[PDB]
Parts: structure tokens; sequence; C-alpha cells
RNA sequence: CUCUCGGCCGAAGCGUUUACUUUGAAAAAAUU
RNA sequence: AAACUGCGAAUGGCUCAUUAAAUCAGUUAUGGUUCCUUUGGUCGCUCGUACUUGGAUAACUGUGGUAAUUCUAGAGCUAAUACAUGCCGACGGGCGCUGACCCCCUUCGCGGGGGGGAUGCGUGCAUUUAUCAGUGGUGACUCUAGAUAACCUCGGGCCGAUCGCACGCCGGCGGCGACGACCCAUUCGAACGUCUGCCCUAUCAACUUUCGAUGGUAGUCGCCGUGCCUACCAUGGUGACCACGGGUGACGGGGAAUCAGGGUUCGAUUCCGGAGAGGGAGCCUGAGAAACGGCUACCACAUCCAAGGAAGGCAGCAGGCGCGCAAAUUA
């Protein structure tokens, strides 16, 4: 069913899947109600989260996290983990003895919700700070924009 | 004191709801 | 009945330890043979087992039922004057009093 | 540390207490109470350093535990009891009443008030919540919880409250054009009318305030205490009226006062 | 003792880090509560702040819910059949959170017959004690028989719940966490969750 | 720089994103 | 006086060994947690011997043991805001399910439409689970409040068998306080996270990953977020923008010397944060400690002895020895 790929039954804790309904409603349509919310800072909840079917407890829009604290950006560099990506933040650090700059970088592991598809290497991602979700992830993807050179 | 304070809050809530609803029909009737 | 005693080095007896020699127990509040200097502390102390044996100094023993003839320095002495009870309930219980 | 602290070093004390360096190594260390440690004036500093009835802390204790000092109408014998903004201090033996409000330099002024003004105080509303069985509560800036407030009273509004009973008697909204006093930050002690509140979601709001002399200054929303409705304060103000003079006009005023007398 | 600090583990680069302080009492871990089926034996624990944790070591009774119709009853745990974490905990019959349990179904059948007045989990022979014809086949009034008619208009439940009542023991999920609560509360499995757990149980064999 | 709803204005998309510069808030004392 | 009970002894003082994104500084977060105390709220909101409950135990009396200790044993008493047990009352009822009967209208009637109700069950604030709807709030809640079905731990959650002072009204009604108290808020914090920032070294170029390394799902433990740990999976995570390793005559800052400016050197040291109490490790009590002027081991030292045993921790104030070029009075 492309949903129950685990050894426990995956469901959204807030929605109830065992409502007692009539035969006409049974023959009408078999669509579950879906829990979603807004990451309310001028961030639009995507349609793939509202109309989707996936289950992710660490998703900003459908899971159990809240976005509070910093909001940063990065470029996607690696996408080889399961529901998390590794992004890169480049910056310039000012050495004031020389009055010059050196280029520095920080690698950041962020949680990518399944509602963001067609995320490529090099696309600009906007992440927001949440509570600790694993040992090394603290930020959660909220927006994706493509690279300006790509059509 | 519990029953007294409940009484004044009931009266004040009644007046506040009345003023709010009166403003609502006064604004919506345009 | 053998109310206790203590051995050649003065270490007392604990009731629950069933041996002839001495054992080091980690005693705390409420145990006998220890008095804590501080709330919550426990001390490792030596104590003799509860079995009576020859390797010992004194047995503390209590007469529980009197014989037929008296001991001259133990049983023939009259009862001494002692403190009366303090609670009004126990005054009533000692004297069989009513609600009025 | 292994637990909470009980000592305050004198150089680490709040600077507006105006303690000196050589009297001791310790400062009076305010008790826990309705005010923060950094935003209060303890009773020993008031009765000894400012008001000078006492010469030592032992004399402060002798004054306080003869049951002479009321704070907000309640007798306090804790010598380090944290008194703070808008708190009314009453000494019935000498017939004196005070409010702890700020100078233009950010220090608690010795502000004497009328005994009818000592009947009430103002509080800034810090939270509104509904508790069990649908009962609305507000929490003020001085740790007061009042049940059943007016439904119009919101957070950042100011309640005018009666110290005899503790109930809500009047209130003032947060609105552009109301009079306010600044209780934190670099503009501590200044008074003016609110002219613009800009909102930053997920962050601190910034309120713009205009002085009675036309000077304008901004603060955070946490630092604003609304005092009077529109233009007239609902409490007595100190000798300066919230007007921060610069160092030049303060020198000029000092020289004119020295010239006029002497 | 057991320490659940983060500084004993390696860094994100994989290098090892030196501790700058020894183990603190706010970083402690306690031995696990392997709650099992048996008569009630629970131990209270003093925890951080002087508060209380209840550590259940042997539990046999909880309360469980039909959520389709919002009815819960206090009933008995019978057996453990599935655990998504470890099958060794099924073999040891350990009660944890989200372990699949089968429980006694008598109060639920009792409420269903006292409410909807239809037989539940009954054989074709249908031999009943006279209390059951008193409950199922009482004498009622016009308004009451009418209200019962619109009550049995929709009193049809799933065939899988029927099959489990035919068997006599209901499947449920323990939703409370029992080593911290001293309770093994939960909810009766229904719907797609029920078919999931049935096919996973069958796929174990 | 503009489009909608509410009293010439307020909300909204910003205008490619920056680097740079300035302002405002906020920022223990002691020491200087 | 003593002794029981309560509180404090987790502050202060010392030192700088450790420790190199660690500590610490500035900035943010707890919408992811605990919090003695103060301050405010709540404390007849529960429908179910009290004009007062029970057993001890110190201090005291008396008999003792050991070379030895702030060691204690037996016997005779006697208290509580210690330890326990446990009501009355407010109390008349209300509300939600079950529901024997009764009443009215229409219909020729059947049938349909609407009310009153005896009887049982449950009930208040916390706990735990499931479900439903949408007072007050946020930038955003799975927030707060509401309703239903129940649960509520014997190692047990609240609903006062407590103490002083002035005494007064019509046996009943009372004013100040003190002490306790579940919960909520506040105060003082703490503890985990965010962003940015540190010296030398390539004669350290690949490291982490069986023994958790990086991520997912379910749980365990934890005050809570989390590979914190466990099970099953995926093979990931970091690195010439210098990882990993090593060193430092490295606690970090505020700060100090110099000074046209940039810089250079110093910051063990009185303020702030951290760490430690000979080295390690593990606990108890408590709101708070992995506490050392607490306890329990081992390691290294080491004190007394009747040889059986007992006690130890000056990087507190003085003082001593040692070390040294190097530092004060047992006031």
């Amino acid at each position: 069913a492309d949903i129950q790929t685990e050894r426990a039954y995956q469901k959204q804790p807030t929605i109830f899947q065992n409502k007692k309904r009539v035969l006409l409603g049974e023959t009408g349509k078999e669509k579950l109600p879906r829990y979603y919310k807004n990451i309310g800072l001028g961030f639009k909840t995507p349609k793939e989260a509202i109309e989707g079917t996936y289950i992710d407890k660490k998703c900003p829009f459908t899971g159990n996290v809240s976005i509070r604290g910093r909001i940063l950006s990065g470029v996607v560099t690696k996408m080889k983990m399961q529901r998390t990506i590794v992004i890169r933040r480049d910056y310039l650090h000012y050495i004031r003895k020389y009055n010059r700059f050196e280029k520095r970088h920080k690698n950041m592991s962020v949680h990518l919700s399944p509602c963001f598809r067609d995320v490529q290497i090099g696309d600009i991602v906007t992440v927001g700070e949440c509570r600790p979700l694993s040992k090394t992830v603290r930020f959660n993807v909220l927006k994706v924009t493509k690279a300006a050179g790509t059509k | 004191k519990n029953k007294e304070e409940a009484a004044e809050y009931a009266k004040l809530l009644a007046k506040r709801m009345k003023e709010a609803k009166e403003k609502r029909q006064e604004q919506i009737a345009k | 009945r053998i109310s206790g005693g203590n051995d050649k080095q003065g270490f007392p007896m604990k009731q629950g330890v069933l041996t002839h020699g001495r054992v080091r127990l980690l005693l705390s509040k409420g145990h006998s043979c220890y008095r804590p200097r501080r709330t919550g502390e426990r001390k490792r102390k030596s104590v003799r087992g509860c079995i009576v044996d020859a390797n010992l100094s004194v047995l503390n023993l209590v007469i529980v039922k009197k014989g037929e003839k008296d001991i001259p320095g133990l049983t023939d002495t009259t009862v001494p004057r002692r403190l009366g009870p303090k609670r009004a309930s126990r005054i009533r219980k000692l004297f069989n009093l009513s609600k009025e | 540390a292994r637990g909470p602290k009980k000592h305050l070093k004198r150089v680490a004390a709040p600077k507006h207490w105006m303690l000196d360096k050589l009297t001791g190594v310790f400062a009076p260390r305010p008790s826990t109470g309705p005010h923060k440690l950094r935003e209060c004036l303890p009773l020993i500093i008031f009765l000894r350093n400012r008001l000078k009835y006492a010469l030592t802390g032992d004399e402060v204790k002798k004054i306080c535990m003869q049951r002479f000092i009321k704070i907000d109408g309640k007798v306090r014998t804790d010598i380090t009891y944290p008194a703070g903004f808008m708190d009314v201090i009453s000494i019935d033996k000498t017939g004196e009443n005070f409010r702890l409000i700020y100078d233009t330099k950010g220090r608690f002024a010795v502000h004497r008030i009328t005994p009818e003004e000592a009947k009430y105080k103002l509080c800034k509303v810090r939270k509104i919540f509904v508790g069990t069985k649908g009962i609305p509560h507000l929490v003020t800036h001085d740790a007061r919880t009042i049940r059943y407030p007016d439904p119009l009273i919101k957070v950042n509004d100011t309640i005018q409250i009666d110290l005899e009973t503790g109930k809500i008697t009047d209130f003032i909204k947060f609105d552009t054009g109301n009079l306010c006093m600044v209780t934190g930050g670099a503009n501590l002690g200044r008074i003016g009318v609110i002219t613009n509140r800009e909102r930053h979601p997920g962050s601190f709001d910034v309120v713009h305030v205009k002085d009675a002399n036309g000077n304008s200054f901004a603060t955070r929303l946490s630092n604003i205490f609304v005092i009077g409705k529109g233009n007239k304060p609902w409490i007595s103000l100190p000798r300066g009226k919230g007007i921060r003079l610069t160092i030049a006009e303060e020198r000029d005023k000092r020289l004119a006062a020295k010239q006029s007398s002497g | 003792g057991i320490s659940r600090d983060n500084w004993h583990k390696r860094r994100k680069t994989g290098g090892k880090r030196k501790p700058y302080h020894k183990k603190r009492k706010y970083e402690l871990g306690r031995p696990a509560a392997n709650t099992k089926i048996g008569p009630r034996r629970i131990h209270t624990v003093r925890v951080r702040g002087g508060n209380k944790k209840y550590r259940a070591l042997r539990l046999d009774v909880g309360n469980f819910s039909w959520g389709s119709e919002c009815c819960t009853r206090k009933t008995r745990i019978i057996d453990v059949v599935y655990n998504a974490s470890n099958n060794e905990l099924v073999r040891t019959k350990t009660l944890v959170k989200n372990c699949i349990v089968l429980i006694d179904s008598t109060p639920y059948r009792q409420w269903y017959e006292s409410h909807y007045a239809l037989p539940l989990g009954r054989k074709k022979g249908a031999k009943l004690t006279p209390e059951e014809e008193e409950i199922l086949n009482k004498k009622r009034s016009k308004k009451i028989q009418k209200k019962y008619d619109e009550r049995k208009k929709n009193a049809k439940i799933s065939s899988l719940l029927e099959e489990q009542f035919q068997q006599g023991k209901l499947l449920a999920c323990i939703a409370s966490r029992p080593g911290q609560c001293g309770r093994a509360d939960g909810y009766v499995l229904e719907g797609k969750e029920l078919e999931f757990y049935l096919r996973k149980i069958k796929a174990r064999k």
C-alpha cells in the first residue's frame, strides 16, 4: 500500500480510522481524513502534505514538531539517508588583522519531509529549527527553491 | 466569595456578549 | 529469655544474623546496634551473631515467669514509682472512663 | 554549583541600587518574591541607603520587625523582601507613603505620595488564561492572579487595582496614543505616548514612544508599562516627568540652580 | 550507574571526545521494568524533584476501549501475541507500550447485549440462560421499541470482531507505558490496523 | 513597485538572491 | 539543661589538575522539562470516637561489655506538627445513561407525533486511556477550557484529629495569626538544544562503522527532547574550507602591559561561568549532590592497638615538612 512498510502499523495519532459508518458512505469514497497544520511564519503548507498519504511524525506540516527559533538556508549536497538530507551553508569569515575574508562552510543534517519531491542536488532549501529529532538533526525543511541556472 | 464572584462575572459576561453581538449586527447590516 | 549480650571485644548481638562469629553489616536507620549521625547515612559495622556460645562476655537475660520462691536482690523489691501517662485517652483507658 | 545560590557579591549587585565598593564584599541579595532579582529594590537598601532611618542592617531589622512597614498594605518583616515597580510602601508610624517608580536615569526614585494615592496601584497584565470549570484568570507583572477579570482586558494592558481588597477596579488598553513609562532597556525611566507599535512575529515587538518634548525613542514590548489613558497619568510622577535631559542641559540646569541660590 | 548522557558517545565526525566532568545524578538510568502477566505487584520509585513513578512488575488487569462506539471497560489481560520491537518479548510475555495483547471480552459483549439487544459471538445452537432472554428479548413500550428500532438500524459491526467474539478473546493494543505508569491501558484493535496485525501474526508462523 | 479586501491609507506578492553600508532594539558590574 | 521533631549543612571558602567546538562569550529555544522557598490563586465545588483515635520510642531511672571511637546492648517509664489510623458536616439537591408506569394530539382504527416520570448506575480537582465538538490564546498546538466512557496503583493524591493571643454575641455563631498542604502562576535557578567565534602540529591524510558509527520504525530508561539504550532495517556520517590523531610551559571570559595605527605579549589570581577535593568507581538522604569538613568498596599512602580490632583525607583559616630563585601569625 506504499504506506505500511514497517513492522508496526503506521498511522497519524490524531485521526481516527475506525468510525462506524453506513453502507452508502462505504460505497461513496474510501478516503481517510488527514491531519495537517500551518508552519505559521508566512510559510505555505504544500499541497503534497494536505492531499498526500504518507506518515511522518517528524514532518513540519503533518507530524508532531513545532518550528521556533532560527530560520536558515542551505544548498542540498547529499541525499543518501532515509527522510533526512545533508545541506551545506557557505559563508565568509572576516580576519580583521589582514582585513580580509576566508570562505568557511558548515554541514547540516536536516529532516526532509516526503511532501517535498523533486529535490535535486544544488537546490536551495529553507530550514527551520525544531526540537532535537535525532543525535545530529535539529532543523526541519520548510521550503525548496530550484537553482537559478536550472530551467 | 465563590458564589459572589461567580455572580458578578456572570453579569459582566452577559453585558460584554450583548455589546459584541450588537456591534456585529450593526456592522453586518451594510 | 536471652535478650542479648555481647562478646569478648564488646560487639553486640543482632537478632537476625544466625552465626557464632562476627559479621560486618551495612547498618542504617531503624536497625539496632547503630545510631546514625546524619539523616540518610549507613555505616559498615561489626556485630556478633545471635547464637549463644562460649566465646562471649555477657548474656542479657530476662525473667519472664517467676518461680515459687524469691531471689533476694531481684524479685522481692517492690515496684518503683514511675511516670503516669500523658494522653487523656490513655488516662481514660487506665481508669476505665466514659464520655461524661 | 550543586544547588541554588544564597549570596550576592557587592560588585555583582544591580548598579541602580547605588551601593559602594568598600562597605563589604556582599550585597543584600533579594529574597524570592513578586519581582525579579535584577529589577527590585530590597527593603534594607530602601530603609538604610535611600531613606536613612537606619545606619546598619541590624537597625533595619529592628525597624522592620517592630511591624511598621507595609508593602502593598501587607506587613513585611523580611529585610531583603524584593519590592519593585509601582509598589506602595507605607510607614504608618511616621505617616509616609511611597511608590517605587523610576528616575529618568533608571534608578528607583524616592517618590512621596498622598495617602489617598496609596490606596491603589497599577499592574501590567502578563498573561490571560482560562482555568478549570471555565474560570478566567489574569497574571500581572507582580505575580498577582485575579480570577474573573473583565473580558476586555488583554495582555499588555494595565489594571488599576485596589490594595485593600485586590480586585480589578479599572483598566487601560494598549493603544497607540496612550501614555506609557519604560521599565527596561536603555530608555529606563522615560515617559511618553505610544505612537507606533511594529510587529515581528516569532520575535520581539518594537514600540515607538514620543516624549512630551518631542523626542522619540523605541523599546521592546516587554519594556512598556502603560500608565495613563491618552495623556494624563493615573499616578503621581517624580520631579522629572520622564523627560531625559542630555548632559549639556543638565549641566546648564545645575549651573542655573547654583547661580540662583549662591 | 546507568548513564544516559550524550558525551560518552562519539562525535558527528566519528572522533572520540574526552569528558570534562564525571557522571551526574541528573543523567541517570534505571534498570528496565519487564512487566509480565500475573497478580498485581508494582513498586513505587522516587524520581527527580520528589515526584513519583509507579513501576509495574506484574499486571493482569487494565481497561480497554472500543473507539468506534466510545465504550471502555476494565478487563483482564490474557496473553501477548505480537511485538513490533522484539519477538523475545513476546516469548517472555512482556507488557510494554504498543505490544499486541489479547484480553477477555465479557464486559464488552455484556454492554453490547444490554445496549443494542442483539446476540454477539453466539453459536448456531444459541442456548441461553433466562437472563439473556430477559436482556435480549425484554418487554418494552412504544417509544422504547421505536427507539430500539432506530438503534438496531445501524447496529452492525465488522465480521472480524464477530469472528473474535466467536473465538472469545479480543485483540488490543497497549497504549500506556507501564514501567512509568503502573497501568496497562489501551484500545481494542479494529479496521485496517486489525487486518495489519492479523496478517503480521499469521506471517510469523 | 504594485494587486486585492477594510478606515489619501492599513494588510498581501515582494523587487532575482547576495556580499557591502547605515539605522533601531537588545547587550553584568568592576576596570578603561 | 537534655532529648525527640522541623530546617540548614547542595551556600560560602580553596585550587586550576583536567579539559581544544569541549569549557566559555554573545545570541536564541523549552510549543521538550524539573523547581525547597517567597508571592498570589485554590483549599463545605466530591452526595459517600469526631466535645478527639492507636501503637511505640527517646531524654530520665537502673544494670552492663570492650585496650580503643561522636561504639553501644538489656531492663523500667513517658510525649508529638514524629509514626499511623480515621470521621462528622456542607447535604438540600443538581447533572448524564437505564428506565416499570402515566398524560396529550392526529388517525374509524392500526399507525404516527410530543411530554411527566418511580427505580438503579456514575459523579468534584489531580492520574491514565479512548472518543466528540469547536470559552480564551499563539506566528504556529496534539494549547487552555468543555463533553462522554471508564480507570485511579496497599511500596496508596488532595479533600487540616496541629499551636498562640484577645475575648465577644444570640447549646449555637466568631477576629487576628503560626504551622502544614494536591495543584496552578511567580521568584531563585538548573538542565538539555540553536547560530557564530580558539593556540601549535602533515615527522598525524583518511577517520567512524562487528564493541552505535550516520539515519528510519517500535519501544526501554530518563524530569523531559534525543542512538540515551534495545530490536529489526538502510549504509550511511566527517575530511586539504585541514577531519581523525597528537601536543600545549592550555580552565574560558570580563580584563592587563604597550600604543600614532595595525598589532604583540600576559590573564594560576578576589567578578562571571566551569571543574575537582589523594586516584578511580558506586550510592543513601533530600526540592536540589553522583556531596567527600556524607557513606561504601578497590588502588596508593597512612594513624592507634592489649594483635582481637578501630579510625583516615588542610587544592578551608592558621601552622609544619618537602620542593625550590620563589611567598606572612598555630593572633
